[PDB]
RNA sequence: AGUAGAAACAAGGGCCCUG
């Protein structure tokens, strides 16, 4: 491909290809005609067939491939020698046993039109033979030799099949004498437009074409315009060392409250043993209900904080009743209708039915979008981060598959390292939250798919396994089903992705709330529970979800992949620089900065620092939004500048103030962004003790 | 059957409509393809999401209905649903079902008799598995790796083909009834098709899947990847489990897939024939083309033509390049200057003249290029990136791993750029004899200096000294090269840079059609030389296995075996169409006229004269027995006929038929003098040489129309002749006409008369008759 | 090719009721199962099926006038009682090249009282000890075995 | 090693086997010799030895 | 499981090609080459699948 | 009420259906 010549070389001899190429070069015509000519030429060749006359001499003589002047010279030479009349036009081959030229034609159309035109043009002067790719023949004399016909028709059949396979079996590549001028059918309107879209100095496409086809280079005027534009610009250049980075200005106002749907630190759970037979949610929610603790609860009408407590209380009573009925279903009353927004959607009013009096009656102005409002730095984030680093008294919170066999050292190494990391990570608290989200979201998605237009009841639960003590005592530790609270959906008619289906969260806790943090919740004093006895609280709120958040939360095992990648990378890099197995040592020894305490830095081995990265990834998965996206996208410049500072690379920039502005623009009411921004400021501060390019 | 009648009724109902009629009447059949797109068009953004959102339903799958009824697939087996009577909106002939149905079929559904055919369908992947099982793993180590990027092949494949040669192969094996006209690749590769057909014939199968798998079985997956160590497809298919940037899982994988042996054999043959043609002085071109087309070689089981393999391989060697140029085969933009490799990255230029004095005053013209250019270069275990500027080596960088290779590459690069004073004033050691013209063929000073370097190491040392030497500045100690090729020294060469880590080989998916001269020097639309005959080893002797040099000059046999072979060839050439030939006589059962052929009369003198009568008796006997009935083997008559010329007599036939040169053939068992196999029934092996029998008639073994296609040909269409099938095609008479259907939407007229010649000679000759 | 097409070809317009011989060597039969044979063939007295990928004899119809059969080069094993059910007037048999392990597979052939010659070559049974003698004691009516009678009497041409 | 007898799975465990075309067998026929073609097998095995 | 074959060579399942003995070529390197000349070995082409 | 973003949802079609 890539050229008509290579194509023709597929079924033709390269010799005839070169011949027809030189010919078109002589006449300087479009090279799309390389094919037809070569075909004609090859036919002429295979028509000679090296036949001979009575005198042991060649019978046919070829003239087509020769130049035009030389061809005419030979034509006249033969017309003279054998005493023949000169023809007005040129021919392709001449025979001696009959002493009359012969012309060959070819066409695709199954009709005599080409042969009629040729016979009119030449009458009966010489012998004419026109073949068809589809097995036809028209002539003005006796038929040729059999072998010739066979040899020609077979070649033509192969060629036609090939062309039809290449979509080139059309008039374009195989035209007749007349249809040899292909051109875009330039109409009237298109030209009217083309002469109107021309740049200013020109007014007709002809002028532009004449100016471009003849354009010559004048470097001097180009350089002059370059310098001129280079003077009226004054592009600023700012080496960071001289122009340092100020700190980031966080917004001001109230504190950013809890946003995650479920509680992590303040969550209390009831546990039981798991039986393989009863494993579904609608079953466990009853098993926990029989023992009486779930029913022992009985909140009061006086809430510590929140709003609409009556609706919440009635909803809890209805939940208990439905559980007693063994049917996880709820009826449509005024309360649920309110706390479900069942009738909240606006009623449409067509404009065809609209008038000025209607507008003046009830103002129908354009909606005034109320963008989010700012917030302040949250002081409870570090507490959650430090709580999500410690063990949880159990493990196996996140389900995982099995390990396959192994045959080589590579798979052994991989399995060993993966086992270490998984055993270390499965014991934390963030892990139980991940498993909780996984299972609850799976159940909710199933329900939304099966029982829409119906209010259901879904638990907030998880499955785990008590840790393994020594062989002493009861061996083979058992499993456990844990329950943190209750969840409820509301008519998840997910007509379209990105939609919203309101839900409700009833959770159990033993820790009083804070107005700043637990602002959205509506807590009640329930009663007492054992461990001795301790009071009990009931955190209650409202929120919503969608298909996308469900699908992604269910796929919350990626943090493991990222953390494993980072750790294995570090260990392999440290092991290669020394050409020795340095993995366990790198995990138990290499220290990583974590935080500050008493104005000093703190460190611990990587084996325990993995948890920080894991929680970071989990939070990225939880609080993900456009704000965090833009922030994490705009912070890379600062880190690259920092690296340049570490290596004495004299970095520079064009307008850092604009970068800081862009960054601070996307910091609103999203705790993660605020926390990480404050931590980045603290980073640059701590590094200023060891590096430049930062202001205090 | 009744199904056929139903199809006819449906066609009638559909033609009764107007739009369907208009579309099935207008245009050609190709429109079908177009119509295949306007229907069933629907995509999705995140199929994962919709898959979890659908599989959460009751009946997310569709399926056929009658297949379930016939299979007796119930509903609500054990209170679990499997399907329910409904009609999907698109198909209208399918019914919703659940995934559980897929298990119910797998556990208590209809069972087929056998399923080992799968191993053939997916042969490539079972081959992967087997190659994996035959490996002996080794220890694991950690270190840094020099992974170079380059274009390579990842799928080991035998008999690599093109795409046009496959679209046809996928038909003659599977959907033969609608097969197009026979292409040359088929007539040549008959046994291959027969093999591929023996397995996928008379089997219950989905054919589209088979075609896709065959495409994969004949596709070498070419990729641009980082690579380390040896380069072989057997490794690249699992490179992921051998080593990365920081680790290496040692393992030995040398004795598998026997690939590179074929390539080195091919290159050796190419070198041989190139030297042979160089022995000529005025026609090395035609000599080489003849040597090519007069040669063949075996691949696994089959025998392939050389010119066919050469146009399929991608070995960028100064030998393969020449051949592919003679045959008009396009190729890539890769250079070659002796053993090294080169590739241009950027720049331009044009030839220029200059001279040098060899000894005292002896002017000799040598050329160079007048511009700046940049080149990548690759020698054994060594890479380089350099630039030339007006007869000077501007700069160069190296990333190899050896000192010797690093010096040889540097020297050949310096030569390629004509850098140094030697090209300005050659040394005394060289003389006019070493200059050029072993027997008249000149030699540019470039290759002269090349061989002058390859002769002695001290010439190389002096050449390197010709390059500027200076003191190793501070800091550059690491990026410096001494005279021995050391990564650092106190004094190093001029304008040189070293580094650890090979250079990333460039890439370009371009093709060029080049040519060559009468001196075997290729040109590419410019005065640049890409290959020659001075860049290859001088000479060497090798004993090629499973090869056929059916050419006089390329032959070692004596006049006796050669006469026998040529007699057999002539006797086979009478296997064509037309009366007076053996097929017509067999059809007429004229077993007698064979004895009177002229060819047996020419081979008779070769028969042992003291027992020619007895053998004759036996031969004639066999012939009659085979001819009278019709159950004959064409590969035995062609063997025994030469003995039927004389008169029968009486005597004891031991079992062998001797010629006059103490070489015999036995009627029924293959020997060195005459061998054949039922696998490849289109070849005859005599004294190792191979002979291609035409395909005009088919005996008991041959079991399709494929064996008759060389007896048929196209002719002027005649509506009077009858229309028949591809199976009754054998019951026609030699010289008759018949109409027929070909492929799809095409009818033609054929005649059982062959055409002996091919276009190679009828065009070239007539051309040479024009340059006068 | 295929036994179906081979047969339809051999039957050059001839009815399948007046033939005395048939040959199907170098063919193929799906599942190693006969295909195209019926009881229509009555006058048939000879048959030859060699190298056709055969493995059993179950679809073979009833042929009385048949007195010679050839099944070499195939892999038949076990089915040798039909011969009594379909061809009880058989005299010449050949099985060289087939899968034959023990003699219990051969025992049914005793009922072919019309049997004269048998041909077993390249089979596993031949690799036993005292097999010719034990076979003769099993099939007394038989006289020729692989072309040789008791005392190694070479059999004539025909 | 060469053989004309297909193997059995039990006795032949250390052996890897193939099928290499065909061969010929020769036996007497009256006062002449004849040849009867048969298949051919190839028995592959590895083993050690000592002085 | 049953005890398998142990000896190096084959006793009962063996097979052998034959040729005339020449006292001038009575050595392994020569006998093997002679056996190979007639091309009965080259005909030995084992298929891929065992 | 609520969600989230830099706009959308808070069922939609004909008393009945549906994602």
């Amino acid at each position: 491909s890539k050229t008509f010549a290579e194509i023709a070389e597929a079924f033709l001899e390269p010799e005839a290809v070169r011949i027809a190429k030189e010919a078109v070069e002589e006449y300087g015509d479009h090279e799309r005609k390389i094919i037809q000519i070569g075909i004609h030429f090859q036919v002429c060749c295979m028509f000679c067939d090296e036949y001979l006359s009575t005198n042991g001499s060649d019978r046919f003589v070829l003239i087509e491939g020769r130049k035009r002047g030389t061809a005419v010279s030979l034509q006249n030479e033969l017309c003279k020698s054998y005493d023949l009349e000169p023809l007005p036009f040129l021919c392709d081959i001449f025979d001696r046993e009959e002493k009359q030229f012969v012309e060959i034609g070819i066409t695709r159309k199954a009709d005599d039109s080409y042969f009629q035109s040729k016979f009119g043009k030449l009458g009966n002067s010489c012998k004419i033979f026109v073949f068809s790719y589809d097995g036809r023949l028209d002539k003005n004399c006796e038929g040729p030799m059999e072998e010739q016909k066979l040899r020609i028709f077979s070649f033509l059949a192969t060629a036609a099949d090939f062309l039809r396979k290449e979509n080139m079996f059309n008039e374009i590549f195989l035209p007749d004498n007349e249809e040899t001028i292909i051109e875009m059918k330039k109409g009237k309107t298109f030209l009217e437009l083309r002469d109107e879209s021309v740049p200013l100095p020109f007014q007709t496409y002809e002028q532009m074409k004449d100016y471009c086809e003849k354009f010559k280079g004048n470097p001097r005027e180009l350089a002059s315009k370059v310098s001129q534009m280079q003077s009226n610009i004054k592009l600023p250049i700012k080496h960071y060392e001289q122009n340092k980075f100020r700190q980031i200005r966080l917004p001001k106002g109230p504190m950013a409250p809890y946003t995650h749907k479920f509680l992590m630190e303040e969550a209390w759970m009831f546990t039981k043993i798991s039986d393989p037979e009863r494993s579904r949610a609608g079953e466990i929610l009853i098993d926990f209900f029989k023992k009486g603790n779930l029913s022992a609860i009985r909140p009061k009408d006086k809430p510590l904080q929140g709003k609409y407590p009556i609706h919440y209380k009635n909803l809890w009573n209805q939940i208990k009743a439905a559980i007693a009925d063994r049917t996880m279903v709820i009826n449509e009353n005024d309360h649920s209708e309110f706390l479900g927004g069942i009738g909240r959607a606006s009623k449409k009013i067509p404009e065809i039915s609209l008038t000025q009096d209607v507008i003046t009656t009830e103002g129908l102005k354009q909606s005034e979008n109320k963008l989010p409002e700012p917030r302040s730095f949250p002081r409870w984030f570090n507490a959650e981060w430090m709580w999500a680093i410690k063990d949880s008294d159990l493990t196996g919170w996140v389900p995982m598959a099995e390990y396959p066999p192994a045959d080589n050292e590579l798979e052994d190494y991989a399995e060993h390292l993966n086992k270490t990391m998984e055993g270390v990570l499965q014991g934390t608290n963030c892990a139980r939250e991940m498993g909780k989200c996984i299972l609850t979201v799976g159940a909710l998605m199933t329900e939304c798919r099966l029982f829409p237009g119906k209010i259901k009841v879904v638990p907030i639960y998880a499955r785990s396994k008590e840790r393994k003590s020594m062989q002493e005592g009861l061996p083979v530790p058992s499993e456990m089903d844990c329950l943190f609270g209750i969840c409820v959906k509301s008519k998840s008619h997910l007509n379209k992705d990105d939609g919203m289906y309101t839900i409700i969260t009833f959770e159990f806790s033993i820790r009083e709330p804070n107005l700043e943090k637990h602002q959205k919740y509506t807590v009640f004093e329930a009663g007492h529970t054992t461990v001795r006895e301790v009071p009990l609280y009931l955190y209650c709120r409202t929120t919503a979800l969608s298909k996308i958040k469900n699908d992604w939360l269910s796929k919350a095992r990626r943090c493991f992949i990222t953390t494993m990648d980072t750790v294995e990378t570090i260990c392999l890099r440290e092991s290669a620089k020394a050409e020795e197995n340095l993995v366990e040592k790198t995990l138990n020894e290499k220290q990583m900065w974590i935080g500050k305490k008493n104005g000093e830095l703190i460190a611990q081995p990587l084996r325990e620092a993995l948890r920080v990265q894991l929680v970071q990834q989990f939070y990225f998965c939880i609080y993900n939004d456009s704000q965090l996206e833009g922030f994490c996208n705009e912070q890379k410049k600062i880190l690259m500048a920092l690296e340049g500072d570490k290596k004495n690379k004299s970095s520079f920039g064009f307008n850092p103030e604009g970068l800081l502005e862009k960054i601070e623009e996307c910091l609103i009411n999203n705790p993660m962004c605020l926390f990480m921004a404050q931590r980045l400021n603290e980073l640059v501060i701590e590094a200023s003790k060891r590096g430049a390019k930062f202001f205090k | 059957m009744s199904l056929l009648l139903t199809i006819a009724k449906e066609y009638k109902r559909l033609c009764q409509d107007a739009k369907a009629a208009q579309m099935m009447t207008v245009g050609t059949v190709s429109n079908y393809t177009t119509f295949k797109k306007w229907t069933t068009s629907r995509k999705e953004k995140n199929p994962s999401l919709r898959m979890r959102w659908a599989m959460s339903s009751k009946f997310p799958i569709i399926a056929n209905k009658r297949m379930l009824e016939e299979a007796q697939i119930p509903k609500e087996h054990n209170n679990v649903a499997l399907w329910e009577d409904t009609e999907d909106v698109s198909k209208r002939d399918h019914v919703l079902a659940s995934a559980s149905c897929i298990n119910y079929w797998n556990f208590c559904g209809p069972c087929v008799n056998n399923s080992e055919v799968i191993k053939e369908v997916y042969k490539s992947r079972f081959g992967r598995l087997e190659r994996r099982k035959e490996i002996m793993w080794k220890e694991l180590r950690f270190t840094l790796v020099d992974r170079q990027r380059r274009r390579v092949d990842t799928q080991p494949v035998e008999q690599r083909l093109r795409t046009g040669e496959i679209k046809d192969l996928q038909m003659w094996t599977l959907f033969e009834d609608e097969a197009p006209l026979a292409s040359k690749f088929i007539l040549d590769n008959y046994g291959l098709v027969k093999e591929m057909r023996s397995k996928f014939a008379n089997k219950p199968l989905n054919k589209e899947v088979v075609a896709h798998m065959l495409e994969k079985q004949f596709n070498p997956e070419s990729r641009f990847l980082p690579v380390f160590g040896a380069i072989r497809p057997e490794r690249m298919e699992l490179i992921h489990a051998l080593g990365g940037e920081t680790w290496i899982q040692e393992a030995n994988t040398a004795g598998i897939s026997n690939v590179d042996q074929r390539k080195n054999d091919i290159r050796a043959v190419c070198r041989k024939v190139c030297l042979a043609a160089n022995a000529s002085i005025m026609n090395a071109k035609s000599k080489l083309v003849e040597y090519i087309k007069s040669t063949s070689m075996r691949i696994g089981e089959t025998e392939r033509k050389l010119e066919e393999l050469i146009l399929e391989t991608d070995d960028v060697s100064p030998e393969v390049t020449l051949c592919k140029s003679a045959l008009g085969g396009q190729l890539g933009k890769t250079l070659s200057f002796g053993p090294m490799l080169l590739k241009k990255i950027s720049g331009s230029g044009v030839k220029v003249k200059d001279t040098v004095y060899i000894q005292g005053v002896r002017a000799v013209q040598f050329e160079y290029w007048s511009e700046q250019e940049e080149f990548y270069g690759e020698y054994k275990s060594a890479t380089a990136l350099f630039s030339r500027k007006e007869r000077s080596l501007e700069w160069i960088t190296i990333g190899g791993g050896i000192n010797e290779d690093r010096k040889r590459l540097l020297a050949m690069c310096m030569i390629f750029c004509r850098d140094g004073d030697y090209f300005k004033d050659a040394p005394a050691t060289i003389t006019m004899a070493d200059l050029s013209t072993k027997l008249g063929r000149e030699i540019p000073y470039q290759y002269v200096m090349m061989n002058w370097i390859q002769k002695s190491e001290d010439n190389l040392e002096a050449l390197l000294y010709s390059r500027g030497i200076v003191e190793t500045n501070p800091g550059k100690m690491g990026s410096s090269m001494g005279i021995d090729g050391s990564k650092r020294a106190i004094k190093s060469l001029r304008a040189v840079t070293i580094q650890s880590g090979k250079i990333d080989m460039p890439e370009s998916k371009e093709k060029i059609h080049l040519e060559l001269s009468d001196n075997l020097e290729a040109f590419d639309s410019s005065g640049r030389i890409v290959a020659t005959i001075l860049d290859l080893p001088s000479d060497k002797k090798v004993t090629f296995q499973d090869v056929s040099f059916q050419h006089p000059d390329l032959a070692v046999l004596r006049d006796e075996k050669t006469a026998i072979t040529k007699g057999y060839e002539a006797l086979i050439k009478r296997l064509g169409t037309g009366d007076n030939d053996i097929p017509s006589l067999i059809a007429k059962k004229d077993y007698l006229s064979l004895y009177n052929l002229p060819e047996v009369k020419l081979m008779a003198p070769l028969i042992r004269p003291n027992r020619k009568g007895v053998y004759s008796r036996v031969a004639r006997k066999l012939v009659s027995t085979q001819v009278t009935t019709g159950h004959y083997s064409l590969h035995e008559l062609i063997k025994v006929l030469p003995f039927t010329y004389f008169a029968p007599k009486q005597g004891m036939f031991e079992g062998r038929l001797f010629f006059s040169n103490d070489s015999f053939v036995e009627p029924g068992v293959n020997n060195n003098v005459f061998s054949w196999s039922k696998a490849d029934s289109s070849k005859i092996y005599c004294h190792g040489i191979a002979i291609r029998v035409p395909l005009v008639v088919g005996d008991e073994h041959m079991d399709t129309s494929l064996a008759l296609l060389e007896g048929f040909s196209v002719c002027e269409n005649d509506p009077r002749a009858p229309m028949v099938t591809r199976q009754d095609l054998i019951d026609v008479g030699f010289g008759q006409k018949v109409r027929l259907f070909v492929g799809q939407g095409s009818v033609r007229t054929f005649k059982r008369t062959a055409s002996q010649r091919a276009a190679s000679s009828d065009v070239n000759k007539n051309v040479k008759k024009i340059k006068m | 090719m295929d036994m179906k097409k081979r047969i339809h070809l051999e039957l050059r317009n001839r009815t399948p009721s007046d033939v005395k011989e048939l040959v199907l060597d170098n063919c193929r039969s799906y599942e190693g199962k006969i295909e195209g044979l019926t009881d229509e063939f009555e006058e048939l007295e000879f048959l030859s099926t060699i190298n056709v990928g055969l493995a059993s004899v179950a679809n073979l119809p009833k042929l009385n006038k048949l007195k010679k059969l050839e099944l070499s080069d195939n892999r038949v094993s076990g089915g040798l009682e039909v011969l009594a059910e379909k061809c009880p007037n058989l005299t010449h048999l050949n099985l060289s090249g087939n899968k034959i392990k023990d003699l219990g597979t051969i025992e049914p052939l005793k009922k072919l009282e019309n049997l004269k010659s048998l041909d077993l070559f390249n089979c596993e049974v031949t690799n036993l000890n005292d097999y010719r003698e034990n076979v003769f004691k099993l099939l007394p009516q038989l006289t020729y075995l692989d072309g040789y009678d008791r005392d190694d009497k070479e059999a004539p041409d025909s | 090693e060469f053989s004309i007898r297909e193997p059995n799975l039990e006795k032949h465990q250390k052996y890897t086997v193939f099928e290499a075309g065909h061969t010929t067998v020769r036996m007497k026929k009256g006062e002449s010799v004849i040849g009867r073609e048969v298949p051919l097998y190839l028995y592959c095995r590895t083993t050690a030895l000592s002085k």
